[PDB]
């Protein structure tokens, strides 16, 4: 539901 | 390659043509650019996914300014400002 | 096996897990069942796809009964009743 | 061949692509089919043109049934139900 | 000459008389002046087209301040503030 | 010839062009035809004039059926349904 | 004299008594004072006419600050803030 | 002759001109005729007075049919349907 | 004495008891205090009357700041902010 | 004589004058008569009390017909239709 | 003792148990604390009573800043911001 | 004895007092009785759980009549009518 | 251990799995983080419970800035801004 | 419709 | 309808 | 549709 | 209805 | 869908 873009 | 979460396959991860050959679905488009501010994501942008419209977006574009805030709302169920 | 329009891959055709392990995205769910009446499609069913929510749905669940009406709304772009304020 | 009121040209009469390759502008689409009921016009049909959205539509799809009523709404300027808040 | 996207002809590109002999359709009018700010476009003005009302308008008049923003919303489907 | 209440002149009685060459002002149009039902008046018709939009209209198109009701709404000032939020 | 656009006659241009002997119609009243700010027009005031309510009003009282803006919206069809 | 509750005077009983020469105030007009249905009162009519707009009106035009219901709404203060948002 | 505009009589101009023996009608109350700001009028206060609710009120409490503005809106028909 | 739940006193049981000499508070008025239908209660009547406006009212005037339904809404706290936006 | 205006008795003035044994009615609660700001009243606080919800509240919490304002609105009929 | 999904404990199965001594939380109350119709459930009843208010309720009280419809709304996540604006 | 107010048992106080094995009910989630600001509570945070949605939240996130305010609204019946 | 209070 | 708290 | 007042 | 978090 | 005016 939540991440850092990579 | 990557896995596609839509079909479960190992995938080239081509541009989405769900809407038409030239047009992504808004969920697929939302992986690369924010549906609030319309900026391409930068590496390390904190993003979260609305359970309603299925789109990713910047935490900061929903007034969520910390990992702590993002984890709390994502955990209980995130309903973005657009869908409210 | 199935063509995934989202990524281009050919797949065994697995449940969408875009939202999470327990939840298809609404567009993927709308392939198999109408997001208005929550019924599985018939082979015979006229369906069309909203440009605003990316969902398929029964023509009849939007008060469009004929290929004539469906054809006519695609000429301009279909905005479904659930997306219209 | 057809007169284009938009640019003044005489044309072979090709699909409007003002919106894009797949999409007529709503005014051009409204020449051939009603934007309220999504049905192709009859020769017999009373139609009128909204001053706010530039679309043609069935008089009957706006609850105007007669040349009397159509004539009367043109005297003041027609604002269609879809443009009225 | 130009091509007219409405009829597909090579065209003089005369003033639109769709509404009446003296009155353009709002889409044709929107090619020369912004329907938000009512200013004539200046050469190099960044403009985009709403998929609803079929009008062009200034990106800046929709709080889209870069080519990047304009490309992202135009790609996925632009619904202007007037039509929302 | 006709008395113009707007300017005081006697006139041959020409189409109002206050809005433009193609358009009567709504008050002038409302002299000849009802702005609710878009029908030309009968000699027999009870009509009244809204204090907010200056338009004449059928009493019946505002659910006023009698001289009693019309007389009663003029005592206080008529605000028509189209002007009421 | 003047022409009256309502009746087409050459006219003294008397006060309108459309509403009652003492009361103008709002369109006639709007020729002499602005229906937004309720100021008498001053000579050279830029004014335009709403196609809905048939009233004249100050351009500046509708956030139209130039002849260019006034010509553009009047040309395509002016719907004033009161009628929207 | 009539008692004026507004000023305390006894009067010949002249048309209210509080609004202007042509217009009664709504409270004075509501003495003779219902501001909901625009009909003159009967001797038999149950009427009550709104605390928010000061108007009299038919009990029945507010869906109050009995002295029981009227008595009950006066115990708490009557806010009429036209004053309620 | 004064004339009462309600009954037309020469009058002592007693407190209104229209609502009850202790309670004025809002129109009569509005002759002595403003229904917007709830201040007693001061001698020379510019006031005007709404054609809807029949109340007097301060011009300044309706953003009418001059005799010119007050005359213009009162002439054509004044609908106060409370009734709009 | 009557128990006053508001102050704890035993009283001869006098008209509430909390609002003023002429006006009961809405909660006190709601003891004797329904604030929805404005009818005096029956011995047989199912009534319940809103947690938001403190008023008693007919179960039936809120579409609750049985002790089962009344019991069930008290388990969670009753918000009446007049308090719900 | 005091008189209770609800029952007319001479009274100890116990906590209201109208809603339940632990819960006042909002009118009784409003005698001791403001339903707008939720502050206990201080001795000499100017308060007035809404004719709709039957609650007392601070004049200042309804933008009534003087005895003059409070007397004028209380006299004609006070409808608080919560009930409007 | 009963499994509490809220805390993981096995319990004798006591009235929820999460809100207070007199009040179950709405989710706990919704186990025994429908928050739409305020009726106790049948063994036979199709029920589903809203993702927005955490309440159980009759499928039929949301116009879902079949396991087909219930299954279909769980694929995407159920937002009940009381949570939808 | 603790008591669980939902079931009345002495309890390990495990994560709520009311919504699904991975998802708390919003009431249980609201014991550890504020549903307004999405911050984990800090020791000594003043919190109160809405009688509608059954959630705890920061007093300051409802513009209740003192124990006095919190006690007054909690006593009479607290309806949070989300539920109003 | 408009006066000064006196 | 109006008082000072005492 | 647009003029200067004179 | 009201507490400090501990 | 997007251009510079020329
Ligand atoms: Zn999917
Ligand atoms: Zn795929
Ligand atoms: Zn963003
Ligand atoms: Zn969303
Ligand atoms: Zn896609
Ligand atoms: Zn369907
Ligand atoms: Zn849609
Ligand atoms: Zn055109
Ligand atoms: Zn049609
Ligand atoms: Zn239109
Ligand atoms: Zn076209
Ligand atoms: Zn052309
Ligand atoms: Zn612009
Ligand atoms: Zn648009
Ligand atoms: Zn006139
Ligand atoms: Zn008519
Ligand atoms: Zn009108
Ligand atoms: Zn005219
Ligand atoms: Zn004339
Ligand atoms: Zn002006
Ligand atoms: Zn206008
Ligand atoms: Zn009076
Ligand atoms: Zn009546
Ligand atoms: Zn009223
Ligand atoms: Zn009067
Ligand atoms: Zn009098
Ligand atoms: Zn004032
Ligand atoms: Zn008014
Ligand atoms: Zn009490
Ligand atoms: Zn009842
Ligand atoms: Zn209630
Ligand atoms: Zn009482
Ligand atoms: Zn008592
Ligand atoms: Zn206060
Ligand atoms: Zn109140
Ligand atoms: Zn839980
Ligand atoms: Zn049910
Ligand atoms: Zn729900
Ligand atoms: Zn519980
Ligand atoms: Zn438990
Ligand atoms: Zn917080
Ligand atoms: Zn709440």
């Amino acid at each position: 539901g939540a991440k850092r873009h990579r | 390659s990557v896995w596609c979460r839509h079909c479960g396959a190992t995938s080239a991860g081509l541009r989405c043509e769900w809407q038409n050959n030239y047009t992504q679905c808004a969920p697929c488009a939302s992986l690369s650019s924010c549906p609030v501010c319309y900026r391409n994501y930068r590496e390390e942008d904190l993003i979260l996914q609305c359970r309603q419209c299925d789109r990713w977006m910047h935490a900061v574009c929903q007034n969520l300014n910390t990992e702590e805030e993002v984890e709390n709302v994502a955990d209980i169920g995130f309903d973005c400002s657009m869908c409210r």
